[PDB]
C-alpha cells in the first residue's frame, strides 16, 4: 500500500496520502477542536481553532487544512497547542454577545462547550463589543448576526450542497458581515440545514425559537415519512410533546441533512388532528363516539360485504403494519381490491419483480455513476436529498446529468434534452446524440420519476425507459453488478405497499365501485363520492382530517409517524422503522391495532396480537420488510423487460411536466404539511 | 460454565430446599391468618403460597432457585417474627388494584399498552 | 500551578506503591491488580476467592495492621459480566494509612462474608444484600436492612428505576396502607447533560 | 375456492435457492404470459430459505418449502399450486 | 459606511444603468485577458469600468456585471464591498 | 421605612394582603399554558 | 470440586423484582446514540446505550405536568460494547433490537481542491 | 391589561382561559383564579424609546450588576428600533 506513517502524540498511525492532520488525529480517537471545518463542506481554514503543534516545527499548522507529511509527530495536547486554542477562543469570545440565556444554542453550543474545554475561564477584553444588524433571510431561519463568528459554513453550504450562491461576506476586517447584502429570502429546499451547521446561535430555527432547551429534550431516533428518501431523524420531545426534528447521520441516505418539510412540518402534527372516533348522526353530521360504537358500525357493514363489495385505498403516509393489517382484513372477506393513490403501471411484470419499481442503484450509488439520466421528474422537490446526492456527485465526480422534461432548476447545470417523451424513443433507437453518451459511459444511471408514471401512458414511459436501460446494460460496458434502471418514488408508503402486493392506482375501484371503502390516510382526493355508488360506506382511518375525513361515514383516529413504531420502506427498498416519540392524542390509536380490533369485532380475528407478530406476518409476505437498514438487491431486469415488450402502449403527445415546478409547490404535499402553519408561512413567503 | 454453587450442587438438592420451604410456609399460613387477624381464609392463604411457588416453577438454574429459597426463607422469617405488619402480608393479595384488561380488545379500549 | 491546583504528595505515592508491591508479592494467589491513584490511594484488586485471606492478612500482619473497616461498598457496573464490584475501605491506625480492597461478583456467585475478619461488616454486606442482591455466604443473620418488608427488587442496581415499581397509599375501604403500581403526577425529567467534547485527554481510551 | 396470489421467496446468492433462481431466469416469463391477472410476487432476500406461498380465497394460505429444489421441482410445485386452487 | 444594501428610489435594481457600446468593446478586451472557463476573473476591472462610466456603483451596475459575466450577483456584491475604491454611494 | 423608605415602583402592591389560605380569596393552581393539540372540527353541512 | 456445571441459559428475571408487565411487554433498544447535529463533538457517540419504548405521558389535570405510569421511562443504561448490552438484555428477559454503529466514512479532503484549474469543485468565494 | 372571557373568567397574560365546557373551572367555584394584572407586555410598551447619538448602544437593564448581562445593540436600521433581548427597552439612533 501507499500508506504513510505519522504520529499523533507519539502513537503511530498509517494514513493515506492527502489525509489531513485532523483526520490523522481522528484515526487515533482524538477530536481536534474546530469551528469552520466541516467534513461535508470544503476546507476553509479561517477560524484557526484547530491549530496544533507539529514537533520540531516552530509554527502551529491548521489541522483541518494541512496534509500530514511522513514522520510528523502531531502534539494534540502540548503547551503551545493549548496556548493557540486559548488565544483563538479569546478572540472568538471578545466580540461575542453575552446572550447565552436568551440564545437558543445554549447547552448545545459548540462555542460554549469548547470554550469550557479548550479556552480559558475568564476575560481580558476591556472594550466595547461590536453589534451587527440582523438579517431577514426568511421565515424558517431566525438570524441574529451579532452571535456570528464568521466561520463561513453558511456560504459553503449554500454554495456547495444547497447550490444557491446567495450567501456571502460583505465588508472587510472586523466589519465583515455574513449575509445576502440585500433583502433576500433564502428559501431553498435544504435551507434549514444551516441551522444545524452554524456552530453558534447566529442562525436558529424560527419555529423552534425560545420554546425548549437541549438538555431537557428526549431524543427518539426515527424516520422521515415526508417523501420516499427515508431520512433518519431525531424527534426531540419534551414532557410528552414533540419539540423539533433534527437529522441523524446515515451515510447512504441523507448524509447528515434533511429537507425543510422534514424539519418544519411537525407543527401540522398538532393541528387538525383526529382525536376521537366519529360517526354520522341522524342529521348526517359527524359526531364523537366511542371505539365500541364506531368499530361495531364498521364491522356490521364489513360482514355484509363480499368480493368486490369492499375495497381500500392506502394513503401516502401508511406504515407496512397497517398495510398488511388491512390486506389480511379484506382478504378475510375475499377482497383483493386494495389500492394506493399513486399510480404505478401494472402492465407487463408489474409489481411482481422488485427491480422495476426501486431505486436499484442506490442513493449511495449516485456517487459511482458517471452519467445520470432523469426522466419526467423534478428531483429537487420530489426527493430533495436524492437531488443533493446528485449535486454532490456533480460537484466531486464531474457527473454528467441530463433531464427529459420541463427545464426546472435543479441547483446545478444539466443537459436539457427536451420535454416530449418521444426522445425516449430516440435514445432507445440511437438517433439522439445522448445515446452515444449512454453507450460510452461505464456506470450509467436512468432514473424515471414516479410522478411521470401518473400519466395515462405510464406503462409506455416505463417500457421506453426500461428499453433504454436494457439497450445499455446488455450491450455497453456495464459489468452486471451495476444497476441502470431506477425509479424515484415520492411517497413513503408506496414501496411498502408494492412489496405487500397492492394494486397501485385506483383504476380497480373505478372499474367496479364498491359499497364499502376504507381510506387508510387517503387524502389525495383520488376517489370522491361521485365515483362511488349512492350510499357507499366510506371509512376514513388516519390522523388528520384533511380530504378523506369530511366525506367519511365512520372516522377511525389513527397514529402519526411520530406516534407509532412503524415500518416504512424508502425508494431504494430499504426497510426502516420509526419509534414512538409521543403517544397519539385523545382516543387515537395505532393503526394496525385499529384494524385488528375491527377484525375481532367482525368475527374475522387476524392471527396477531403484538407488534412483533405483525412483523412476523410482514416477514411472511416479503422478508425484506423486517431486515432494517438493509437494501436487498433485486435482480431480473431482463425478465421484466421481456414482459414489458408484450403490450405496446402509445406515448402521449403531452410533454413531461412534473407537478412541482417551483419552491411554491414543495411545501404542501401531504396532510401533515397542509396542516402546517410553518409550511403555510413558507408558501406565503415564496409567493410574495 | 463451571460456576460456584450457593447451596445446591444440582437441581435435586434445589428441589429438596424448595420443598422444605413450601412445607414451612404451608405450616405457617394458619398462624399468619390468626395473629395478623386477616380477613382471608387459611385455604386462600395457602392458595396464595401455591401461586407464588408456581410463579417461579420454570427455573432450571440451581443458583437461581437457591436464591429464591433464600428470599422465601427471608420472607418467612419476616412473617414468623412479627416484623411485617398486616399490610405487608396483604400485599400478596392485590385487592385495591383494579383488574387489568387481559384480552386485546379491552386493552385497545383503555389505551396504548400492548 | 501553586494556588488553585491541589499539591501532589509524592512521598505517600512512593510509600503506597512500595506497600502495594509488598502485598502483591506476599499474596500472588489472589492479587490481580495493584494501583495507586494520583491523589495517593492504594487499591488492591483481588480475586473473590481471597476475600478472607487478604483481609485477614491486612488486619493481622505486623507491617499492615489494618484494624479498622472504614466502609464496605458495592458498585453496580452493568457492562461487566461480573457487574458488582465489592469495595473494602480499610484503616491502619498504627501506620496511619488507608487501603482499598476490591473484588467482583455477578448476581449468582456468592461472596464469602468477612464477619470473621471484621464484625463491622455484619451490617454493611447485609446492606449489600438489600441494595444489590449480592449474597454473602456464611453470614450470621443475612436479611434486608433498609427496604420495606415486602420489597421486591434490589434498588441500587442500575437497572432499577428511580421511583420504584410500587407506591403506597392509605386505602379506607380495606382500612389499610396498600401498594399499587407507581404513577407519577409529574414524571422525573431526565436531563441529557453530557458534553459532546472530550474533557480529559489523559483518560482517553484507545478506539476500536 | 381459487388461487389469488403466489409469493416466491428466495435468495440472491444461496445455493439452496439456485434452482429457484434457475426457475425465474428461464420459466417465469412464459408463466406470467400464461397468467396475466395472477400476481406472482418474486421476493429476493439475503439469507432466507426458499419458499412458495399460495394465498387462496378467503385468506387461506398454503406453504411449500422450495429448499434445495431443481428448477424442474420448482416448476412441478408451482404447477401443482396452479392446478389445485383449493 | 454600511455594508448592507437598502433599496432607495435612487439606488434599486430598477435604477437605469447600461454600458455604452465602446464600454462593451472594452469589456470584451478585458474578458479576453483571462483564460476560457475563468470569465469571473474579469469582475474587478469591468465593475471598475462601471465605476468609470457612472462615477459610482448602484445596484444595477453590480447586477449588470453579474449578468454579462455569468457570475452570481452575491459574488459581485462581495467584491464591491470588499474593495475601497468602489463607490457604493454617489 | 419612615427613615429609609422603600423604593417606589408602579407594580408594587399598594395594599398588602395577609395570608389568604382558608378563605374564598386563596390561591387555586392551574396550568397557565394553552391547548397543545388542535382538534379537527368536522363540517356542519351534510355529506350528500 | 467446589464448582458446579450449569449448562442453562442465564436468566435472573425471577430475582430482579421487576413485574411481569415490564419484562415481557417491553422492547429494549440497543444503540449508539446519534451525534447531535447542532454540534460537531463526538464524545456522546462512544458508548452503547440501552433504552426502552416510550409509553404514555399525559397531562396532569391540576398543573399540566407530564404524568407518567412507566417506571422504565428514564432507564438509560451504558455499555462498553454491543455484546455486553445484548448479554444484559438477555439475562433480564428483555426483548431487544440492536441498531449497528454508524461511523462517518472517511472523507477525502484537500484545501487545494478549492482552486482547481478545470473541476467544478472551485469555490466561488472563500 | 386583563380582559375577560364570556364565561366570566380573566384571561392571563399568557392567554390562558378555560373553555366553557371545560370541567376544570370547578376548581375556582367558591374560590378565585389568581391572575396578575400588571402585564409586562403592556408595561414595556409604555416606555419611551431612548434617542441616542451612537451607532451601537449598550444595555445592562440599569443598576449595573443588578440588571441583566450587558449586551450591545446595533442601530443601523432606521426603519425599526433596536430592542434589548433581555429587558425589552428599545433604542433609536437620533440621526
Ligand atoms: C400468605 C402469603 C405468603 C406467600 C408466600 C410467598 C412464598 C414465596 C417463596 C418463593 C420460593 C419459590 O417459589 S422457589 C420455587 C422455584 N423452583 C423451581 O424453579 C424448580 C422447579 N420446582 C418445581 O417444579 C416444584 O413444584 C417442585 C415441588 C420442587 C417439583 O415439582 P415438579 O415435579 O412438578
Ligand atoms: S452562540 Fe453560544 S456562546 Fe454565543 S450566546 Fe449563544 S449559547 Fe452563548
Ligand atoms: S452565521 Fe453561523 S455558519 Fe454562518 S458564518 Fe456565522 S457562525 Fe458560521
Ligand atoms: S477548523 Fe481548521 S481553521 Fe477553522
Ligand atoms: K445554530
Ligand atoms: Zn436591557
Amino acid at each position: 500500500s501507499n500508506l504513510i506513517e505519522v504520529f499523533v502524540d507519539g502513537q503511530s498511525v498509517m494514513v493515506e496520502p492527502g489525509t489531513t492532520v485532523l483526520q490523522a488525529c481522528e484515526k487515533v480517537g482524538m477530536q481536534i477542536p474546530r469551528f469552520c471545518y466541516h467534513e461535508r463542506l470544503s476546507v476553509a481554514g479561517n477560524c484557526r481553532m484547530c491549530l496544533v503543534e507539529i514537533e520540531k516545527a516552530p509554527k502551529v499548522v491548521a489541522a483541518c487544512a494541512m496534509p500530514v507529511m511522513k514522520g510528523w509527530n502531531i502534539l494534540t495536547n502540548s503547551e503551545k497547542t493549548k496556548k493557540a486554542r486559548e488565544g483563538v477562543m479569546e478572540f472568538l469570545l471578545a466580540n461575542h454577545p453575552l446572550d447565552c440565556p436568551i440564545c437558543d444554542q445554549g447547552g448545545e453550543c459548540d462555542l460554549q462547550d469548547q470554550s469550557m474545554m479548550f479556552g480559558s475561564d475568564r476575560s481580558r477584553f476591556l472594550e466595547g463589543k461590536r453589534a451587527v444588524e440582523d438579517k431577514n433571510i426568511g421565515p424558517l431561519v431566525k438570524t441574529i448576526m451579532t452571535r456570528c463568528i464568521q466561520c463561513t459554513r453558511c456560504i459553503r453550504f449554500a454554495s456547495e450542497i444547497a447550490g444557491v450562491d446567495d450567501l456571502g461576506t460583505t465588508g472587510r476586517g472586523n466589519d465583515m458581515q455574513v449575509g445576502t447584502y440585500i433583502e433576500k429570502m433564502f428559501m431553498s429546499e435544504l435551507s434549514g440545514n444551516i441551522i444545524d451547521i452554524c456552530p453558534v446561535g447566529a442562525l436558529t430555527s424560527k419555529p423552534y425559537a425560545f420554546t425548549a432547551r437541549p438538555w431537557e429534550t428526549r431524543k427518539t431516533e426515527s424516520i422521515d415519512v415526508m417523501d420516499a428518501v427515508g431520512s433518519n431523524i431525531v424527534v426531540s420531545t419534551r414532557t410528552g410533546e414533540v419539540m423539533r426534528i433534527l437529522p441523524r447521520m446515515h451515510e447512504d441516505i441523507n448524509e447528515e441533512w434533511i429537507s425543510d418539510k422534514t424539519r418544519f412540518a411537525y407543527d401540522g402534527l398538532k393541528r387538525q388532528r383526529l382525536t376521537e372516533p366519529m360517526v354520522r348522526n341522524e342529521k348526517g353530521l359527524l359526531t364523537h363516539t366511542t371505539w365500541e360504537d364506531a368499530l361495531s358500525r364498521v364491522a356490521g357493514m364489513l360482514q355484509s360485504c363480499q368480493g368486490n363489495d369492499v375495497a381500500a385505498i392506502a394513503g401516502g403516509l401508511v406504515d407496512a403494519e397497517a398495510l398488511i393489517a388491512l390486506k389480511d382484513l379484506l382478504n378475510r372477506v375475499d377482497s383483493d381490491t386494495l389500492c394506493t393513490e399513486e399510480v404505478f403501471p401494472t402492465a407487463g411484470a408489474g409489481t411482481d419483480l422488485r427491480s422495476n419499481y426501486l431505486l436499484n442503484t442506490t442513493i449511495a450509488g449516485v456517487e459511482e455513476a458517471d452519467v445520470v439520466l432523469l426522466v419526467g421528474t423534478n428531483p429537487r422537490f420530489e426527493a430533495p436529498l436524492f437531488n443533493a446526492r446528485i449535486r454532490k456527485s456533480w460537484l466531486h465526480n464531474d457527473l454528467k446529468v441530463a433531464l427529459i422534461g420541463s427545464p426546472v432548476d435543479l441547483t446545478y447545470r444539466y443537459d436539457h434534452l427536451g420535454d416530449s417523451p418521444k426522445i425516449l424513443q430516440d435514445i432507445a433507437s440511437g438517433s439522439h446524440p445522448f445515446s452515444q453518451v449512454l453507450q460510452e459511459a461505464k456506470k450509467p444511471m436512468v432514473v424515471l420519476g414516479s410522478s411521470a408514471l401518473q400519466r395515462n401512458d405510464g406503462a409506455a414511459i416505463l417500457a421506453a425507459v426500461s428499453n433504454i436501460a436494457q439497450k445499455i446494460r446488455t450491450s455497453s460496458g456495464v459489468t452486471g453488478d451495476w444497476k441502470v434502471m431506477n425509479i424515484l418514488h415520492r411517497i413513503a408508503s408506496q414501496v411498502a405497499a408494492l412489496d405487500l402486493g397492492y394494486k397501485p392506482g385506483v383504476e380497480a375501484i373505478r372499474k367496479n365501485p364498491p359499497k364499502m371503502l376504507f381510506l387508510l390516510g387517503a387524502d389525495g382526493g383520488c376517489v370522491t363520492r361521485q365515483d362511488l355508488p349512492k350510499d357507499c360506506f366510506i371509512v376514513y382511518q388516519g390522523h388528520h382530517g384533511d380530504v378523506g375525513a369530511p366525506i367519511a361515514d365512520v372516522i377511525l383516529p389513527g397514529a402519526a409517524y411520530t406516534e407509532k413504531s412503524a415500518t416504512y420502506v424508502n425508494t431504494e427498498g430499504r426497510a426502516q422503522q420509526t419509534k414512538v416519540a409521543v403517544m397519539p392524542p385523545g382516543l387515537a390509536r395505532e393503526d394496525w391495532k385499529i384494524i385488528r380490533a375491527l377484525s375481532e369485532i367482525a368475527g374475522m380475528t387476524l392471527p396477531y396480537d403484538t407488534l412483533d407478530q405483525v412483523r412476523n406476518r410482514l416477514e411472511e409476505v416479503s422478508p425484506n420488510l423486517v431486515r432494517y437498514d438493509d437494501v436487498e438487491g433485486a435482480n431480473y431486469f431482463q425478465q421484466a423487460s421481456e414482459l414489458s415488450k408484450l403490450v405496446n402502449q402509445q406515448l402521449l403527445a403531452d410533454p413531461l411536466v412534473p407537478p412541482q415546478l417551483t419552491i411554491k409547490d414543495f411545501y404542501m404535499t401531504d396532510s401533515i404539511s397542509r396542516a402546517s402553519q410553518t409550511m403555510a408561512k413558507c408558501v406565503k413567503a415564496v409567493t410574495e | 460454565t463451571s460456576v460456584k454453587p450457593i447451596f445446591s450442587r444440582d437441581m435435586n438438592e434445589a428441589k429438596r430446599r424448595v420443598r422444605e420451604l413450601y412445607r414451612a410456609w404451608y405450616r405457617e399460613v394458619p398462624n399468619t391468618v390468626h395473629l395478623f387477624q386477616l380477613d382471608i381464609s387459611v385455604k386462600q392463604g395457602r392458595d396464595k403460597v401455591r401461586e407464588m411457588f408456581k410463579k417461579n416453577a420454570h427455573v432450571t438454574d440451581p443458583r437461581v432457585v437457591d436464591l429464591l429459597v433464600i428470599k422465601g426463607k427471608m420472607e418467612l422469617e419476616e412473617t414468623i417474627n412479627v416484623w411485617k405488619q398486616r399490610t405487608h402480608v396483604m400485599r400478596f393479595f392485590h385487592e385495591t388494584e383494579a383488574p387489568r384488561p387481559k384480552d386485546f380488545l379491552s386493552k385497545f379500549y383503555v389505551g396504548h399498552d400492548p | 500551578t501553586r494556588p488553585t491546583v491541589r499539591p501532589r504528595n509524592d512521598v505517600a505515592h512512593k510509600q503506597l506503591s512500595a506497600f502495594g508491591e509488598y502485598v502483591a508479592e506476599i499474596l500472588p494467589k489472589y492479587v490481580q491488580q495493584v494501583q495507586v491513584s494520583c491523589f495517593s490511594e492504594l487499591e488492591i484488586c483481588i480475586h473473590p476467592d481471597g476475600v478472607i485471606p487478604v483481609l485477614t492478612f491486612l488486619r493481622d500482619h505486623s507491617n499492615a495492621q489494618f484494624k479498622s473497616l472504614a466502609d464496605l461498598t458495592a458498585v453496580d457496573i452493568p457492562t461487566r459480566q461480573n457487574r458488582f464490584e465489592i469495595v473494602y475501605n480499610l484503616l491502619s491506625l498504627r501506620f496511619n494509612s488507608r487501603i482499598r480492597v476490591k473484588t467482583y461478583t455477578d448476581e449468582l456467585t456468592p461472596v464469602e462474608s468477612s464477619v470473621s475478619v471484621y464484625k463491622a461488616a455484619n451490617w454493611y454486606e447485609r446492606e449489600i444484600w438489600d441494595m444489590f442482591g449480592v449474597f454473602f455466604a456464611n453470614h450470621p443473620d443475612l436479611r434486608r436492612i433498609l427496604t420495606d418488608y415486602g420489597f421486591e427488587g434490589h434498588p441500587f442496581r442500575k437497572d432499577f428505576p428511580l421511583s420504584g415499581y410500587v407506591e403506597l397509599r392509605y386505602d379506607d375501604e380495606v382500612k389499610r396502607v396498600v401498594a399499587e403500581p407507581v404513577e407519577l403526577a409529574q414524571e422525573f425529567r431526565k436531563f441529557d447533560l453530557n458534553s459532546p467534547w472530550e474533557a480529559f485527554p489523559a483518560y482517553r481510551q484507545p478506539p476500536e | 375456492l381459487g388461487l389469488r396470489e403466489i409469493r416466491i421467496h428466495l435468495c440472491q446468492r444461496s445455493p439452496g435457492s439456485q434452482g429457484v433462481r434457475d426457475f425465474i431466469e428461464k420459466r417465469y416469463v412464459e408463466l406470467k404470459k400464461a397468467n396475466p391477472d395472477l400476481p406472482i410476487l418474486i421476493r429476493e432476500c439475503s439469507d432466507v430459505q426458499p419458499k412458495l406461498w399460495a394465498r387462496y380465497a378467503f385468506g387461506q394460505e398454503k406453504n411449500v418449502s422450495l429448499n434445495n429444489f431443481s428448477a424442474d421441482q420448482v416448476t412441478r410445485a408451482l404447477e401443482n399450486v396452479l392446478s389445485s386452487k383449493a | 459606511a454600511l455594508f448592507v444594501h437598502r433599496d432607495t428610489p435612487k439606488n434599486n435594481p430598477e435604477t437605469p444603468f447600461d454600458f455604452t457600446p465602446e464600454n462593451y468593446k472594452r469589456i470584451e478586451a478585458i474578458v479576453k485577458n483571462y483564460p476560457e472557463g475563468h470569465k469571473a476573473a474579469a469582475v474587478l476591472p469591468v465593475l471598475d469600468l462601471a465605476q468609470r462610466q457612472n462615477g459610482w456603483l448602484p445596484i444595477s451596475a453590480m447586477n449588470k456585471v453579474a449578468e454579462i459575466l455569468q457570475v452570481p450577483p452575491m459574488r459581485v456584491y462581495e467584491v464591491a464591498t470588499f474593495y475601497t475604491m468602489y463607490n457604493r454611494k454617489p | 421605612p419612615t427613615v429609609k423608605p422603600p423604593t417606589a415602583r408602579k407594580f408594587i402592591w399598594t395594599n398588602h394582603k395577609f395570608n389568604l389560605s382558608g378563605t374564598p380569596q386563596q390561591y387555586v393552581p392551574y396550568s397557565t399554558t394553552r391547548k397543545k393539540i388542535q382538534e379537527w372540527v368536522p363540517p356542519s353541512t351534510p355529506y350528500k | 470440586t467446589q464448582l458446579i456445571t450449569v449448562d442453562e441459559k442465564l436468566d435472573i428475571t425471577t430475582l430482579t423484582g421487576v413485574p411481569e408487565e415490564h419484562i415481557k411487554t417491553r422492547k429494549a433498544r440497543i444503540f449508539v446514540p446519534a451525534r447531535n447535529n447542532m454540534q460537531s463533538g463526538v464524545n456522546n457517540t462512544k458508548k452503547w446505550k440501552m433504552e426502552f419504548d416510550t409509553r404514555e405521558r399525559w397531562e396532569n389535570p391540576l398543573m399540566g405536568w407530564a404524568s407518567t405510569a412507566d417506571p422504565l421511562s428514564n432507564l438509560v443504561l451504558t455499555f462498553s460494547t454491543k455484546e455486553d448490552a445484548i448479554a444484559f438484555a438477555e439475562k433480564n428477559g428483555w426483548s431487544y433490537d440492536v441498531e449497528e454503529r454508524k461511523v462517518p466514512k472517511p472523507k477525502s479532503k484537500s484545501y487545494g481542491a478549492n482552486f482547481s484549474w478545470n473541476k467544478r469543485t472551485r469555490v466561488s468565494t472563500k | 391589561g386583563v380582559r375577560t372571557s364570556p364565561t366570566g373568567e380573566k384571561v392571563t397574560h399568557t392567554g390562558q382561559v378555560y373553555d366553557d365546557e371545560d370541567y376544570r373551572r370547578v376548581r375556582f367555584v367558591g374560590r378565585q383564579k389568581e391572575v396578575n394584572e400588571n402585564f409586562a407586555i403592556d408595561l414595556i410598551a409604555e416606555q419611551p424609546v431612548s434617542q441616542v447619538g451612537s451607532r451601537v448602544i449598550s444595555c445592562d437593564g440599569g443598576g449595573g450588576a443588578l440588571g441583566h448581562p450587558r449586551v450591545y445593540i446595533n442601530l443601523d436600521k432606521e426603519t425599526k428600533t433596536g430592542t434589548c433581548g433581555y429587558c425589552g427597552l428599545q433604542f433609536r439612533q437620533q440621526h
